């Protein structure tokens, strides 16, 4: 099958630049144009441009002139040729350039169909741009009332944070909300779990907040009062 | 350039119903594409060139249309067919449409959580209010600090559709400084919703159990 | 009664057996001599649909010109993906000759005789012939050389104009010479003289003819956004040497008509390279140093290859940049009015 694989997650200060690759396989690199699409979070899609790897011919979106450049590179191996990576360079990053960036290719099927029928999408590359810096979260308890219980994950950067209870022993009734971007530039979310009111004095509940960018792991025990 | 309208945005589809959207493009004479995107995962093409299925796609996905308007159609909606759907014309793209599971009742339940003492030692207080379910999504969560209605100092966290029971959940967090928190006593959450005969209020007094 | 079909065509030319020249030698073994009495039968009351973008005639000519270039033009060194192929590289005689394409028995080529034919629509005046007209296999980028002119007015050719990924072919009804020269004394440094007064006069008309297809808005040219030198520059071959010319001056949109003082002769900075990227799609090829003496290739510019720079054009202007890249599109420039049909 035809696969498109992109480079890892990227965070950049505003004013910086980024170079995203996109490895290809399962087809002949020369015969197909590669387009770059960013899944604009709550803006839909904005098409960036294409590159025909024959001569590296490019066509950049008018609303991105002078900030984007594309290039290609063919396979080095003699035993595995016809593959190759495509590249995206983005300069002068600001706020609106925070999105999920994809490399696409038109599915090989028909002739008349125009060069915009993306059947193949890469796994994508999440790109965040702010003045904030990598920070590990604190873990405060949302203690159960004496009359549910949870943990709120506050002041961390960047995404993501994964949430599991008792090392993954209690999964039902667990509700880990999406992160919210505070005015401070740092993220926050909330994670709760409904449990019997009788097992609040016999059962121990623990929330395993994980944050890989900061290499942080906290073991928090939520209790009444 | 070309305008692409995907009205309306969302609708409730009972498992087995049929979908029908409208891609009333600005300038016709062209074709249209369709993508299924379960958020958190990559978009999957379904229909290309106005009306044609792509590789390895179940024949429940039906596309058609002509001129300016276009239509997609799903026969017997599956458990993994609930997601987002987008249409495209060349370099110009659409906005998207969301699918949702139906029924579901009408009533929200409300827990309240005071800020921990550990957090007060940092100088900030977070009052978190917890709602489960609650369809329709039209919420009116009002904060009240000593019967002073609060606004512009709280933020919300909503959708997380569970395939097991088709339920919702919602968080509205109130953020205050250590000073302002200790300045007042009663903290309430006013959840005014259509499926509520009367607005439900959960509260607590600062310093008590 | 006939049917649109595809078959193996055969080539015909006037190649000479005594010629040491590359194209003659290929055409000697690959072609038959030109028929001395070509006949054309005008079909009355008959319309027909053509499509130069789906034409198997194009893919055959492409397959031949590859063969021609693989048989004669052999680089000293050449990559085969991960390894090198070290062959023989003697200097050759190179000057492309007209090559007719012809149909076997049972088949006939249909020709579009409509003057303002753009390539995709239906025709009113259709005739039947056995062979195409004389077509030189001139490979090049940005500009089309030694080809055919438009019957009446400048004709814009494209598979889909609203599609930016579709290359545009400008068919000129009036050609302009481009005098390329490498003087005999830095031996890599050449130049191309072009009559400036006549170029921007033609390019004035090109601009105006293009404004019809884009809602009467302003039209501005820009240098290529990127790519290999072969596509960012006017790449071509004369006398076996690979030329690369900078065409920034050729699209001086400032000097188009207007402010009025831009006449005279314009010369383009050109260089002769020995390390090129093969249009074969086979990689990089190293050739021997140039030959002694004055190398001169006086060509005719008959067409331009543009790609519309397209995004979210909120502003009232379309940006066009030169560059073909697809050498199959060079053939469509000549084969646009021909179609192979099967008889009954
Ligand atoms: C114009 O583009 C559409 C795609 O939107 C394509 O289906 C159509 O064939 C193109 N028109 C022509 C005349 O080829
Ligand atoms: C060519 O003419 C046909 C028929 O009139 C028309 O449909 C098509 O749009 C034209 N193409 C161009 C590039 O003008
Ligand atoms: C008929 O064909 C001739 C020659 O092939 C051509 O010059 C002429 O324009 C055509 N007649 C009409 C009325 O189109
Ligand atoms: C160059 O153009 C002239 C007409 O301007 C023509 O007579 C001549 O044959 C052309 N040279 C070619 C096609 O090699
Ligand atoms: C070339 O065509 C244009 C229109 O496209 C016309 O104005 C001009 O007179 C033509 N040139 C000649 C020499 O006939
Ligand atoms: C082309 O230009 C060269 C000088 O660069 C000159 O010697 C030659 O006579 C010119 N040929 C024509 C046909 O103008
Ligand atoms: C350019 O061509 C024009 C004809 O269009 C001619 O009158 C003029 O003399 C030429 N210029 C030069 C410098 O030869
Ligand atoms: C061509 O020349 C222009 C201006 O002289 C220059 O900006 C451009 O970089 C050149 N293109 C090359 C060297 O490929
Ligand atoms: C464009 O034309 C003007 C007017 O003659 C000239 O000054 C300028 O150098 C030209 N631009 C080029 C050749 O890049
Ligand atoms: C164009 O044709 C002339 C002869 O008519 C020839 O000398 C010249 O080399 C040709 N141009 C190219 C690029 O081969």
């Amino acid at each position: 099958e035809v696969q498109l694989v992109e480079s890892g997650p990227v965070m950049r200060k505003p004013g910086s630049s980024m170079k995203i690759s996109c490895a290809t396989s399962g087809y002949n690199f020369r015969d197909f144009s590669i387009h770059w699409v960013r899944f604009n979070r709550r803006y839909g899609f904005e098409w960036i441009g294409w590159i025909k790897p024959m001569w590296g011919a490019v066509n950049y979106a008018r609303q991105l002139q002078g900030r984007v450049s594309m290039s290609r590179l063919f396979s080095q191996d003699l035993y595995y040729p016809d593959r190759g990576t495509a590249y995206l360079e983005f300069s002068g990053l600001t706020s609106a350039d925070t999105a999920d960036y994809f490399c696409v290719r038109r599915g090989s099927s028909c002739p008349h169909c125009g060069d915009f029928h993306f059947e193949h999408w890469g796994q994508g590359t999440a790109v965040v741009v702010s003045a904030a810096s990598t920070k590990g979260p604190s873990v405060f308890p949302l203690a159960p009332s004496s009359k549910a219980l949870g943990c709120l994950v506050k002041d961390y950067f960047p995404e993501p944070v994964t949430v599991s209870w008792n090392s993954g022993a209690l999964t039902s009734g667990v509700h880990t909300f999406p992160a919210v971007l505070q005015s401070s530039g740092l993220y926050s979310l909330s994670s709760v779990v409904t449990v019997p009111s009788s097992s609040l004095g016999t059962q121990t509940y623990i929330c395993n907040v994980n944050h890989k960018p900061s290499n942080t792991k906290v073991d928090k025990k939520v209790e009444p009062k | 350039e070309i305008v692409l309208t995907q009205s309306p945005a969302t609708l409730s589809l009972s498992p087995g119903e049929r979908a029908t959207l409208s891609c009333r493009a600005s300038q016709g004479g062209n074709s249209l594409n369709w993508y299924q995107k379960r958020r958190g995962q990559t978009p999957r093409l379904l229909i290309y060139d106005t009306s044609r299925r792509a590789s390895d796609i179940p024949e429940k996905f039906v596309g058609s249309g002509s001129g300016t308007d276009f239509s997609l159609t799903i026969t017997k909606v599956g458990p993994e067919d609930f997601a987002v759907y987008y249409c495209q014309q060349f370099e110009f793209f659409g906005l998207g449409t969301t699918l949702e599971i139906n029924r579901t009742v009408a009533a929200p339940s409300v827990f309240i959580f005071p800020p921990s003492d550990e957090q007060l030692k940092s100088g900030t207080a977070s009052v978190v209010c917890l709602l489960n379910n609650f369809y329709p999504r039209e919420a009116k969560v009002q904060w009240k600090v000593d019967n002073a209605l609060q606004s512009g100092n709280s933020q919300e966290s909503v959708t997380e559709q569970d395939s097991k029971d088709s339920t919702y959940s919602l968080s509205s967090t109130l953020t205050l400084s250590k000073a302002d928190y200790e300045k007042h006593k009663v903290y309430a959450c006013e959840v005014t919703h259509q499926g509520l005969s009367s607005p439900v209020t959960k509260s607590f007094n600062r310093g008590e159990c | 009664v006939w049917k649109d079909a595809d078959t193996t065509l055969f080539c015909a030319s006037d190649a000479k057996a005594h010629e040491t020249e590359v194209h003659n030698v290929w055409a000697t073994h690959a072609c038959v001599p030109t028929d001395p009495n070509p006949q054309e039968i005008h079909l009355e009351n008959v319309t027909e649909n053509f499509n130069m973008w789906k034409n198997n005639m194009v893919e055959q000519m492409q397959e031949d010109v590859i063969s021609l270039w693989d048989q004669s033009l052999q680089p000293c060194v050449k990559l085969t993906g991960g390894s090198v192929i070290k062959q023989a590289c003697p200097k050759i005689s190179f000057d492309p000759i007209p090559i007719h394409y012809c149909t076997p028995a049972g088949y006939v080529i249909l020709k579009c005789n409509d003057k303002n034919f753009n390539g995709t629509g239906p025709c009113k005046n259709v005739s039947s012939v056995q062979c195409t007209h004389g077509i030189k296999p001139v490979v090049s980028t940005q500009l089309l050389l030694n080809g055919s002119l438009a019957e009446e007015e400048i004709i814009i050719r494209s598979e889909n104009l609203t599609n930016n990924a579709k290359t545009i072919i400008v068919h000129l009804n009036k050609s302009v010479e481009i005098n390329c020269t490498r003087p005999s004394n830095d031996i890599r440094k050449a130049y191309c003289e072009i009559n400036g007064t006549k170029w921007n006069k033609v390019l004035k008309q090109v601009t105006e003819k293009l404004k019809e297809h884009f809602n009467n808005k302003t039209i501005i040219f820009q240098p290529p956004s990127g790519g290999d030198l072969e596509i960012t520059m006017h790449h071509f071959n004369c006398r076996g040497e690979f030329f690369y010319c900078n065409t920034t001056q050729l699209f001086n949109n400032t000097c188009i008509g207007n402010m009025k003082g831009c006449n005279g002769t314009i010369t383009l900075p050109c260089k002769i390279k020995q390390i090129i990227n093969m249009w074969q799609g086979t990689g990089q090829a190293m050739y021997a140093p140039p030959i002694d003496g004055k190398i001169n290739c006086v060509s005719n510019i008959t067409g331009i290859l543009l790609t519309r720079d397209g995004g979210a054009n909120n502003t009232s202007n379309e940006t066009f940049r030169p560059g073909g890249g697809n050498i199959k599109d060079n053939w469509r420039s000549e084969l646009y009015k021909y179609k192979v049909v099967q008889i009954e």
